[PDB]
């Protein structure tokens, strides 16, 4: 339940 | 795998200090969040490492989420320290210095030397690492928090104590007390309540009232494990403290921990409850 | 066009003709379509600093270095002009591709193109970053083309400076294509004279009554039809791109390069080869 | 045939 890309670009 | 999906409530298992008995677990490192780590396994060696901050990263979100969750949403001193616990033993496990190594966690470290190698300075490359990593590893555990408040988030929870390295041990001192400060009202409250006073004009409760002598068995049984916990973490931290460069920021002894983490903390008394001689369990407790 | 075919060897200088059909507008010369691009191909979410600042010029290096050995067994291990102007040929479209002016852009050329887009951005200012991203790393690359002759030894006879030098690429290819273009010159000029110099009789050439000549002259005219086609759609390139930007000193006219790169070169007399009309061709070739 | 680590760290 958790979009790993979008989590991924907030990363940065 | 059922680590990522729902944590324990708080203090449900107490530390375990029976499978490592020169250590002392928590049960927060038990639930770490390490899915992918675990289930991931070319030449290019800066390759690999960037597909190990991507699971990692994401790994980190996970984990930050549960304890967001357990901490029932919100924003808080506890939010904010369960974020820099997980965050430090990520940090450990990703430098080959973590203390717990069991079961999953042993195969994490293989796909460690398949991806940083087995050679000497292999460590020092660890370290580096995790070193310039880190500040993205946390701002993914903030990944709930800044979808929301979304770029504020950062003054919720202080990103330069987070980053902040320090030896396990010295982390898991910290979170014990914490814990510690945390119980001991309650059990001590528990015992008040049935072994206040005395059963005739002499004699204490403890004598012949069964309630009470139930209660002072529990209180027994609950402040064994804590001087036993105690004395594992502080002996822990005296022998690493023996082993490194150990030169820290006003830390000499592992008392200078609590008094650091803890308000108005006086050892001679913590010493003192855990030792059954504290002026509350004499009184209560104590037939003479 | 292939990927890992023309990293494992390349094929005999001048053995494929430059190729003016696949792009109407300009001719591609064999060592284009041969240069390595394997790993550059097999590049690509990721778009990391250490993904364009190491990963992309580590493959790119290793590119360089399988590129330079290769050239160094094409010139049958002589290390001498013609070594150190194909490492300038594939060094400078290598800058073309990362730039993203390349005039080849056929079969695996689109792939990498695409991977350059993913990893730069397509924005405004993408173009850009790309032309500092080489301007800072050509001298690397150019290095690594050498390894196998430092490998010997080399910063010597090969010059630095008039390889990283940036020319557009139509300006790198006419030099290359001149000098192709004279050392086949001989060779068909030999040819011819082998077997239509003289009369047949008293007053007629041996191309009036000598079939074998007659066939000489027609395969002279095939040779010297393709080099006239070849040099109209390169000298035209030339101009279409000199006119759209603001230049290059010393070349005003696409005759100028053919003066910088070939010794007493006449242009009076080249146009007169390539379109049949000098000393040479109409003593031996025409009739009347 | 290349030693892509030497190659590295000879183009340096």
């Amino acid at each position: 339940q958790l979009d790993f890309e979008d989590v991924w670009n907030s990363s940065y | 795998m059922k680590n990522c999906n729902y944590k324990r409530k708080r203090r449900e298992r107490d530390w375990d200090c029976n499978t490592k008995k020169d250590v002392c677990i928590p049960d927060r490192r038990y639930q770490l969040c390490m899915k992918e780590l675990t289930n991931l396994v070319h030449r290019d060696i800066t390759f690999r490492k960037l597909y190990l901050k991507r699971k990692l990263i994401y790994d980190a979100a996970v984990e930050g989420d549960l304890l967001l969750k357990l901490n029932n949403y919100r924003y808080n001193k506890d939010f904010c320290k369960d974020i820099r616990w997980s965050l430090g033993d990520f940090g450990d496990i990703i430098m080959g210095t973590d203390m717990e190594g069991i079961g999953y966690s042993k195969v994490v470290e293989n796909n460690l030397r398949s991806i940083f190698g087995t050679d000497e300075k292999a460590q020092q490359r660890r370290k580096q690492w995790w070193n310039e990593s880190k500040a993205q590893i946390w701002t993914a555990m903030m990944y709930s928090v800044k979808k929301r408040l979304k770029g504020n988030f950062i003054w919720i929870c202080k990103l330069n104590v987070a980053v902040n390295i320090e030896p396990q041990i010295y982390r898991w001192i910290r979170e014990w007390g914490r814990d510690y400060v945390s119980e001991l009202p309650t059990e001590v409250q528990k015992l008040k309540e049935k072994c206040d006073g005395k059963i005739n004009y002499t004699d204490k409760k403890v004598c012949k009232v069964p309630p009470c002598q139930n209660a002072c068995k529990s209180y027994d049984q609950w402040i064994t494990r804590k001087k036993n916990q105690w004395d594992v973490l502080s002996n822990k931290f005296i022998s690493v403290k023996n082993a490194e460069k150990v030169q820290t920021a006003g830390i000499v002894t592992p008392y200078d921990i609590l008094k650091q983490e803890l308000d108005e903390f006086n050892e001679v008394a913590f010493e003192n409850e855990i030792n059954k001689r504290d002026g509350a369990y004499i009184e209560l407790c104590v037939c003479s």
